[PDB]
This record gives structure tokens, sequence and C-alpha cells, in this order.
């Protein structure tokens, strides 16, 4: 089940998986603000679940 | 330090998935020198081509306005009634029927540097106007800064409010006239608010403007500005930067492209300018300067219609799920509909 709110945007994120899309999204920033993104252009940007992971894994 | 629950608290979890998203991303395309990673932007950002097949009622067209620069403008229209084939590409300029039929040019939003009339979030919100307001809608993609800062977004603007004017086939049976209502979120409302005084200068008559969480500033830090910061989405910081890169070169944010009321900027007092309908997000960093735009039109014995939606974020208007897009949906029909 995807949400189709944000389907209509452009991404791809299942309903179930909203609240651990957004722990990424948190996990990314307090990352960024204890800190690159030429590795970033290779990923899909649509899948937000798994573009985040491999931000999260990128830094760190 | 980084603690992000308090903006969880007032918004739906898609919403604030959506907005942290853009929020994670811009901070990778901004850099500390002033350069933005342009070709990342371009990439990361989700688009959508034009589509003559009417899709919800709703079919579009893209229109290369100035060769020169490649302007280009994306047109929306409702559905052709009795239409047994799709639009060709000869029949996207048919003369619009209707006694009054309003025409929104609109301008996304994105701080002057982010986004395009293509750009999905965008796309989604022209197709819902058009079909909440019974209208067409003609969204601009203007230059971006910080390689086309000022006054490249409010050119654009001006070639395409002249274009549209001039389009015999958006003529209102009515008058014979075109009538046009100006729209923008963000930079977008302050492309409109600028882009209205230029049309009041010159003779084009502009219906009205609706102004989205419009984006505006000025040297002073206010208060909103202090005690928001970082707390729903935006941040001060970026807030200066985004100014940077579109204000001219050693200017300050007093210049009335930033600050419109601004000891620099021209009176509003005994001018012809459109009747606005200005929308201010209660939890938008600056929302003091919007609060005193709204009231900087009221003092100039301009007609205005504040909506402080006390509890709203930025980017409230991008998903149909929350009372704020609702109740500004109503009003900006409303407004484009009435007498
Ligand atoms: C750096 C920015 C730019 C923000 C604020 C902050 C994080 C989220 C951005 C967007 C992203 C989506 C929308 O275009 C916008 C209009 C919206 O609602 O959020 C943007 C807003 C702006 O340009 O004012």
């Amino acid at each position: 089940g995807m949400d189709e709110l944000l389907a209509v945007l452009g991404y791809k994120v299942r309903s179930s998986e909203m609240a651990d899309v957004a722990q990424k999204l948190e996990q990314l920033e307090v990352m960024m603000s204890n800190v690159l993104a030429t590795e970033t252009v290779h990923y899909n940007p649509a899948e937000l679940y798994t573009w985040l992971d491999s931000m999260l894994t990128d830094l760190n | 330090e980084v603690n992000l629950i308090e903006s969880r608290t007032v918004v739906p979890l898609n919403t604030w998935v959506l907005i942290s998203n853009f929020k994670v991303a811009y901070n990778i395309l901004r850099r500390p020198d002033g350069t933005f990673n342009r070709h990342l932007a371009e990439y990361l950002d989700r688009k959508v081509t034009a589509n003559a097949n009417p899709v919800d009622g709703v079919f579009s067209f893209d229109v290369l306005i100035d060769r020169r620069i490649n302007l280009l403008s994306r047109v929306y229209r409702p559905a052709y009634a009795d239409q047994e084939q799709p639009p060709s590409i000869l029949d996207l300029e048919k003369p619009v029927d209707g006694d009054i039929v309003p025409v929104i040019l609109f301008f996304h939003g994105g701080s002057f540097a982010h986004s395009s009339a293509n750009s999905a979030i965008y796309d989604t919100l022209c197709r819902r106007l058009v079909g909440l307001c019974k209208c067409v809608v003609v969204s601009v993609n203007y230059r971006r800064a910080p390689e086309n800062p000022y006054p490249c977004a409010y050119d654009d603007g001006w070639i395409a409010l002249n274009w549209v004017n001039s389009r015999s086939w958006l003529k209102s049976k009515k008058d014979s006239k075109v009538h046009i209502f100006l729209a923008g979120d963000s930079s977008g409302g302050n492309i409109a608010h600028n882009v209205a005084l230029r049309a009041g200068e010159s003779g084009i008559d502009v219906l009205g403007n609706i102004l989205l969480n419009p984006m505006f500033g000025g040297n002073e830090r206010t208060e909103s500005e202090k005690s928001l910061d970082g707390k729903y989405f935006v941040t001060v910081r970026d807030r200066d930067w985004y100014w940077k890169a579109f204000l001219p070169e050693g200017e300050d944010r007093e210049h009335p492209a930033c600050n419109p009321f601004s000891p620099r900027g021209k009176s509003l007092e005994g001018v012809s300018f459109p009747k606005s309908l200005v929308v201010v997000a209660g939890l938008d960093l600056i929302r003091d300067w919007q609060l005193a735009y709204a009231e900087g039109l009221k003092k100039a014995g301009q007609e205005v219609k504040l909506m402080h939606l006390e509890k709203a974020t930025v980017g409230f208007y991008l998903l149909p799920n929350n009372n704020h897009f609702h109740n500004v949906m109503d009003e900006i029909s409303a407004f484009v509909n009435a007498e």
C-alpha cells in the first residue's frame, strides 16, 4: 500500500513505512548537523526509504 | 541537539516526510560559499511532462514564450466539453468558452532557487487550482538564482503576463478581455507582487493577487524568526542564503525586492493595485514579515483579505489532507470568481 498523496508528487512510500521514513529523515539531519553528494546522483530519488538509507551509509 | 519531535506534532506524518525530505536535500544543494549544486538539484527534483489527455478533468501543454532565454510556461485547462478525440497539437489553443473565464498566472515557490513549472508538487497544485476554481492556469518556469538572480524572475513574469494578456483565445466573452489573477507561493508570491506593480504602471489590469506564504524579508530579525528558527523546517540561516543568492551583489534585505515596504520601495498610497488574498502560515518563521505585508497594503488603502492560519506550516497546500488546504482552496475560488 503506497501513499497516493505522495505518489502524485513523485515519491514512492508505503503507508505502513511512513514512520520509518520519518525516522530516517531525522537520523540524516542528525548526521548532517555533525558534518558526500557525489555518490548521491546514483541513487533513485523517488524511493525515499532506500534513498535515505543509502545516504545514511555514505555519512556516518 | 537535533530533535524534530516538535515539528511532527503539527502536521500529518506524510506531509512531514515530504517537507523534511526537501529540507535535507536542499541542505546539500546550498553550499557555504554561495554556490548551488544545480545538477544534483535538477536530478533530485521530481518532474512530470505536460499531457494533452484530460486527467481528472484537466489537460496541459507547454509553450515557449521567449526563445532568447528559453522561457517556458505550462498551460492547464479544463477538459473540452463534447470532445470525441483528445486534443491534437492543433487543438491546444481553442478559444475559452464562458462569459467570464478567470486565468491564474501562477509562479511556483522554492525561495527563488528551487523547483520548476514541471516539478510534480507544482504541476499537481496547478491541476487542483483548475478544478477547484474552474479556471485556466498558466504556470511560469521562471529563471532561478543564483545563476539568474534579480531581476530575472520578475522579468520572466512580466514577459509571461504580456503573453497571457495578448492571447485572443483567453479572452472572456463578457468584456472581450483576459481576466488575469496573479498567484504564487513562497518566492512566487513575491514575484506576483512585483509583476502586479509593473502591470499597474503599464496599463495591464490585474484583477487580483493570491499570495500563499509569500517570501518577504528585511534587515531586521523579527520575533517570529527568532522564536521559530529551525523549529518548523526552515532556518534563518537558509533564508539569509536565498536572499543573498537572489539579491544584487552588495545589496542588503532592505532592497525593495526583498522588502516591498522598505523605505526604498515606492509608496502604494493612491496607486492602482489589485485586490489581494494573503495567506499566512502561523508556524512559518517569516510570519511577521508576511503579516507586515498585509498590513502594509491595508495601510496604503489597498483591498486585502488576510488569512492567518495559526497552526499551519510552510507547504500546507501541497497535500489535500488538512483543513488549511481546504479552507484556503475555498477562499481562492471565492476570490477569483467573486463579482
Ligand atoms: C529551504 C527551504 C525551502 C522551503 C523551506 C525550506 C524547506 C522546505 C522548502 C520547500 C519545499 C517545497 C515547496 O516548494 C516549499 C514552498 C515548501 O513548502 O517547502 C519550499 C520552501 C520555500 O521555498 O519557501
